[PDB]
């Protein structure tokens, strides 16, 4: 029964950096890729990013060049706050584990099977 | 890849099989033979819960009336008997290339 | 080999049946025909252990076990079967190689005897003997029937006899 | 003193290497190059003659030649070159010459009845029979297994094990029935997806009969995969099936271990230190050009018909 | 008079066990160390010297290898040890071995049109065509064997009885396409669940399909077991089967039954009493240091470079 | 002037064919009669000295055989002739022989961690079952193969697909777990049809659990036969499985290629350049008459018992 | 082992061109290396017979038939790899020693077929031709072409031709 | 077989030990044994060579690798363990028939080697040296060391010392 718990404030507004943390409470950190996944209002869900637990690192284009990647072991934890964030960046923000040991000798997909409850940021002026 | 859901919205009743399409634009037949496509089931107010994952194979807890199946750029997901926990939006993800993306998501609902 | 059997003897005695080897003495007190039985028992104990041995040896033959395989095991019998007939083709040539070496080695070691008995009669005579090409001894010196067995038994002595005149 | 050398009126020839065709003195034959043409009793104990029968239809009693009701002690199983009688039921024994192996190792038999046939108690013991075995002119199955069917309109699962308390191996025997097709299946057994699952230390199996359309040999287009096991004592087979279960209804205890081979060629009343499949050898002579297949304290086979050694002069 | 023995001015080489160069007056050598290099006619009959192609390639027809759709009387059946188009389609023929030690004595395979393509009313024979194995560059399947489909959305049960009706050994080739997943079944079989239950006389098999994912070899996932079967004469076989049948199409009467093997060293023109995989042997001398692997009138190998008998002296 | 032969009071005897007990001046003793009785290293690496552990508790770790978890660099395996801590858990290796010949040329291994436990999401390593293997209490399964339970009452599909990227041959070893009946299935494995479809560019399996009724061995009616395959560089294992899978922890990198064997028999330090199972040999004989199996530069095996060159004058 | 060939015969005359023996004769008649086709012939028979002696016994060897083997049939494969290779290694043992064995055999009785000739013509001249270490007899008689004829020919008489002087 | 040990010989000697073979020289300037190194060394070159080539076609034989063969495979194991067995047998034949053969023609080579010094010594002296039975030549002409070291060195001119009496 592993959870993944969002930190971090539900507000923000515009042209800075939405704060929010991923506590992995009940797990732990090692041997898992991480991923972020928003889903706008009235939206299918879009994939942000992910960090591997060593910290390798991959983007989603549309928001490549924008968001902070960054992994803190120490506390079991993972936090990607947004930055530079327009108006149109309303989502809700959920953590994900990711099972897909896409690279190395190992490759084996189960596929997000933990994901956190989601916290409801709003870019707002 | 861009992906489509040929239902947007499947209105299934329960206690009758139901089926949904999901078509990509491009081999999402990854190497190892596996497809790489999950389904995932979202309920109003819940987070993303994994049906299936590679194409068919189910998840852990979920019950045997869900199966998937499809090779090439055409999927089918299929509940053999329907219940009302089942009403949510279904999504078809592909896993295949570092850009995933969703499809639009079938919002299944009791007709 | 040596050329005794065969060779420098003409042919073999038929009055003699007593041993292999033998002298057929001829002396004014009676001729007859004898057997030098002391290198006639070391020639038979030569051929009875060359015969112990022979069966010694050949108590070890790769003994044909039955065994049967399946239609769908046709590598497996061809296997087993040129195993056996390799086996036995082995125990063959070793078998006929041994009967034709030991054969020709004991045809040759009864010529070495004979050419042995020939050879201690030549050197204990030495001088006082005339030696024939037909494989016998003309004595210079009379010889009586206790010297024809004396010769016979290893024991005789040139000092006395010594005179050829 | 003239030297030389024994002579007689002796034709034995001999050979060598460099010289062949070469007569000698007192030349000692040592291959025997003959036989009796008669199976003679091996150590004074008689052989099993087992006239036109198979192994497999030895174990798995055949009922057109059935004199094996008590089996005495024997040194070699006299089988047919050419099998007649062979498995009246068509089929295939697995492991049949494995077995075959292991029978040239027992060197006695005893039929233990394992199983009565008051075991079976919802199951058609002795009434089910076929036309390829034919005994008094009429249909009777083998009698060392049970060809079992369905009674009372109903096949229960088998679930039997058997305790090897007797101290000594079992030999164990049972089968599976291929039938023709699936109204086959049906007539006989109640249930169309039949197992039969076997359960011993160091052996599981779990046989499902390959249904299907086969050729006619011997009358029945069917056909019986016979399997068999030794269980040690003090180990428990345990069978279980519902359906298809040729069942067991003797076992073969080993009571006497040794020496035997399983010979194919054919009895003389007379008794001989060493036999070959032809006939019988007695002498000292230490080779033999009859047969590769030898049982007893034989000679040693050559593949040849001339190794007079020489131990004559000339 | 003066004794003495012949001198030449000879340098030949031989060895004895006390001293190992013997200057020899001309002695014989009895071990033949050339050959020809090349491959010759076995007794004026044409190896069949399969370029680049191998016996499963051969038996089972591959476009790469048409210039043996007809073949005449050969001795030989000559192979690369690494054959490039030997299955291009994935796949393992089961009893591969075995097939390759039946055709180290058959000398003559009559193709013989045992099931035209015409006997296929309800199933598709032309669409089967695998990229693996290209014709030239366009696709296309082996031709000795049919790898049907289903046709009009519809896979029916083939149930099709050969009977031998011959005086010859017909050998069937046949297969089961293992497919990489449902989806591939369901493109190409309408029924998931198949069986190919194949019978003989002496031979029941039921086959399923393993659609399991697996590695890509020649540019393809699936793989394609085969399976061969000798017919005796008055034999009938019996395939059945509701999928993944790679039906046979064409089978090979053996005309002509004698002595073979199988080389696998990479054609002259010349005649040779007995050839090697290297070379070809032609001298009659008792041993060769050619190769392990001779048939026909030929020397016995030996693993030594020096087998000089010294016939002569000195 | 005499001419003669010299001699000695020397007791050492020869044989003959035609005499024996000859007694000899000088005559080398080509036969190695002595043994140190110790086994040591062989040219300066030591042995694998598996002490009461067989190679299927070695390669599957038994708790029981614990001291080889990180082994150096071998020149030949020892083992018992019948070890006890041999697969704890009843069962067998299938293609058990195969390995164990397969090792006989493997001179190290690397144990590299191809599959962590972290990559069991949705499978739980509470496995404590397995009373058969005690090691310090509370036993639960080898070390090297995880015998995976359902987590959550669930068990999905095991989907892997590891890919040899290192350039040498992995070792994997996996297995199935024949339970006991349908109660320890639903109990253990919430799928009651399960199996395993092993997928390498060569291999193609489909393995189900024999579930059936059997015998008390090491206190426990289970069975899990074991299966083994070599991966190549740039090849791919592909498992699927959804029950009764034995997964893979750790992979054996052959790093190191050469000649050894494994002994079966029951440790010194000294020099020895031959090796043998009763006892280590170190002399410049030709022959030897120890035992059958050996490694190294050794000695010929002579059954003999007194084999003497006669290098001297009687 | 007769230590004749390279012994007390320094070397094999390269005068006679006719037989692997022979005698030559030095007399105001000619040298004449004259060969014996009697002794020749008997030896020429010998090693053709043995010769023909090995060819029947190597034939019917092992016939290597190159059977290959699967994957997972390492030791089966390595069953026939081990017992083609024992076959061939028995084989060229069986090869290796044989013509070891029968090239001392051959280059030793082509020795006694020499001193065969040695001394048959020895004890032929019992007394009238001396026996030089060299190998060659030197008649006390004298000795015309009819003579060394008939000591080729092995009809020499004694009596006859006794001439002590 | 050749006839000099256990044959006219009486027996070996205790007084030489500098090689296999050699002479004993009962002489006026002293009385004593000397080796002879010309016979030894070939006699010890053979038996090396002999040693050499029984260790080379001795190198390869069956390497009985460890092929075990479970349960309900008796077939293939017992087919494994009766070639292995079989191999075993047939090298164990080989090689106790070449050691026993080698002892009897390395004894019978002695044989050879003590009749060919015999014969060697015979035939440089001829007539000059009075042949005694056992091994033995009392030379009629004095003898110095100078003419013992040539015989043993080989280079004995008969013409002189060719005084009868
Ligand atoms: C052999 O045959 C001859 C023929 O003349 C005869 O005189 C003689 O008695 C027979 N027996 C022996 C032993 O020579
Ligand atoms: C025969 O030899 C024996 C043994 O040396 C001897 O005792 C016996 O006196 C000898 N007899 C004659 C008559 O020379
Ligand atoms: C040897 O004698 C046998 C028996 O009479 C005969 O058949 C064979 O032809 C003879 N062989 C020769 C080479 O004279
Ligand atoms: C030996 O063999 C003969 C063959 O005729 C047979 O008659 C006899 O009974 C056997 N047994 C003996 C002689 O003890
Ligand atoms: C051998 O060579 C020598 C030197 O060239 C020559 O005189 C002689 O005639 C040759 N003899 C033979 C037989 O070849
Ligand atoms: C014998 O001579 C050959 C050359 O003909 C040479 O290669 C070989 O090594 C020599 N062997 C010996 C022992 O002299
Ligand atoms: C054997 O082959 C060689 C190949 O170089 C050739 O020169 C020779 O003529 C051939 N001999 C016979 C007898 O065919
Ligand atoms: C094959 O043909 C023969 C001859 O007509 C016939 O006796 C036999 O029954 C046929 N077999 C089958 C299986 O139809
Ligand atoms: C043999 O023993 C004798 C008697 O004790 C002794 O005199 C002699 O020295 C010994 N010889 C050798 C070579 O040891
Ligand atoms: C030879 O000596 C051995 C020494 O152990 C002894 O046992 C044997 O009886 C003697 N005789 C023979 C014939 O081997
Ligand atoms: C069989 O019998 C023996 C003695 O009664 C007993 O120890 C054993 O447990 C029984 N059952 C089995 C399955 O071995
Ligand atoms: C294994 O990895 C290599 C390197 O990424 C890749 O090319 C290959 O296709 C993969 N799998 C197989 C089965 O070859
Ligand atoms: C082993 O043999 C070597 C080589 O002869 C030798 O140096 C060493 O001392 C031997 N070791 C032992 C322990 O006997
Ligand atoms: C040679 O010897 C034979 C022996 O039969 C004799 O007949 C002949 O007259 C002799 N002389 C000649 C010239 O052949
Ligand atoms: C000894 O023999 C050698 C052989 O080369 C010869 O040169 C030498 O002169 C001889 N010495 C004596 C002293 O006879």
């Amino acid at each position: 029964q592993v959870q993944l718990q969002e930190s971090g404030p539900g507000l923000v507004k515009p042209s800075e950096t939405l704060s929010l943390t991923c506590t992995v409470s009940g797990g732990s950190i090692s041997s898992y890729y991480w991923s972020w996944i928003r889903q706008p209002p009235g939206k299918g869900l879009e994939w942000i990013g992910y960090i591997y637990y060593s910290g390798s690192t991959n983007y989603n284009p549309s928001l490549k060049s924008r968001v902070t990647i960054s992994v803190d072991t120490a506390k079991n934890q993972f936090s990607l706050n947004l930055n530079s964030v327009t108006a149109a960046d309303t989502a809700v923000y959920y953590c994900a584990r990711d099972l897909r040991e896409w690279s190395g000798a190992l490759n084996y997909y189960y596929g997000m099977d933990v994901w956190g409850q989601g916290t409801p940021v709003t870019v707002s002026s | 890849i861009v992906m489509t859901q040929s239902p947007l919205s499947l209105p299934v009743t329960p206690g009758e099989p139901a089926s949904m399409s999901c078509r990509s634009s491009q081999s999402l037949l990854h190497s190892y033979g596996s497809n790489y496509l999950d389904w995932y089931l979202q309920k109003p107010g819940q987070s993303p819960q994994l049906l299936i994952y590679l194409g068919s194979y189910r998840a852990s807890g979920v019950s045997d009336r869900f199966s998937g199946s499809g090779s090439g750029t055409n999927f089918t997901l299929k509940i053999s008997r329907v219940e009302a926990e089942d009403v949510g939006v279904y999504y078809c993800m592909q896993a295949l290339q570092t850009p995933f993306t969703f499809g639009p998501g079938t919002k299944v609902d009791i007709k | 080999l040596f050329g005794a059997i065969a060779g420098f003897i003409e042919g073999g005695w038929q009055g003699m049946v007593d041993g292999w080897y033998g002298y057929h003495h001829s002396n004014e007190q009676g001729s007859g025909y004898a057997a030098d039985k002391e290198s006639t028992q070391k020639a038979i104990d030569g051929v009875t252990n060359k015969v112990n041995s022979i069966i010694d040896k050949m108590n070890t033959q790769f003994e044909a076990v039955g065994r049967e395989f399946n239609n769908l095991e046709r590598r497996i019998e061809n296997l087993n079967k040129k195993m056996e007939d390799g086996f036995l083709d082995v125990w063959t040539y070793n078998a006929e190689l041994l009967v034709l070496m030991e054969n020709e080695r004991t045809l040759d070691f009864h010529d070495s005897n004979v050419k042995n008995l020939y050879d201690k009669v030549r050197l204990q005579l030495r001088d006082n003997a005339k030696e024939l090409g037909n494989g016998c001894f003309e004595f210079y010196h009379k010889c009586d029937n206790e010297c024809m067995e004396s010769v016979r038994n290893g024991t005789y002595y040139y000092p006395q006899y010594s005179e050829e005149a | 003193i003239c030297i030389g050398y024994h002579a007689n009126n002796s034709t034995e020839q001999v050979d060598t290497i460099m010289e062949k065709n070469v007569t000698v003195t007192h030349a000692q034959d040592i291959l025997e190059k003959t036989h009796n043409g008669k199976l003679c009793d091996l150590n004074g104990v008689k052989p099993l003659i087992l006239k036109d029968c198979s192994v497999a239809g030895w174990l798995l009693g055949n009922p057109m030649c059935d004199e094996f009701i008590r089996v005495p002690e024997w040194s070699y199983i006299v089988e047919r070159d050419n099998p007649a009688n062979d498995l009246c039921y068509p089929g295939s024994l697995n492991d049949y010459e494995e077995l075959k192996h292991l029978l040239s190792r027992i060197n006695h038999f005893e039929k233990i009845l394992i199983i009565p046939k008051s075991s079976w108690p919802n199951h058609e013991t002795s009434l089910g029979v076929s036309a390829a075995c034919p005994y008094q002119g009429a249909p009777s199955f083998f009698r060392n297994v049970v060809w079992l069917i369905k009674k009372d309109d109903a096949y229960p699962t088998i679930k039997i094990s058997y305790n090897n308390t007797n101290r000594e191996d079992l030999l164990i025997l049972w089968g599976i029935h291929h039938s023709n097709n699936a109204e086959e299946q049906t007539n006989l057994y109640k249930n169309p997806t039949t197992y039969i699952s076997v359960g011993t230390s160091t052996l599981n199996q779990r046989l499902v009969p390959k249904i299907a359309t086969r050729s006619q040999v011997n009358g029945q287009r069917g056909r019986m995969d016979f399997f068999w096991t030794i269980l040690k004592p003090d180990d428990a087979i345990h069978f279980e099936s519902n359906g298809n279960f040729i069942a067991p209804e003797y076992a073969y205890k080993i009571v006497k271990k040794g020496d035997s081979t399983i010979m194919k060629s054919g009895y003389g009343h007379c008794n001989t230190k060493c036999q070959t499949p032809v006939g019988a050898i007695n002498s000292s002579m230490p080779f033999h050009n009859i047969h590769p297949l030898t049982i007893g304290e034989c000679p040693k086979y050559v593949k040849s018909n001339k190794l007079v050694l020489a131990t004559g002069l000339r």
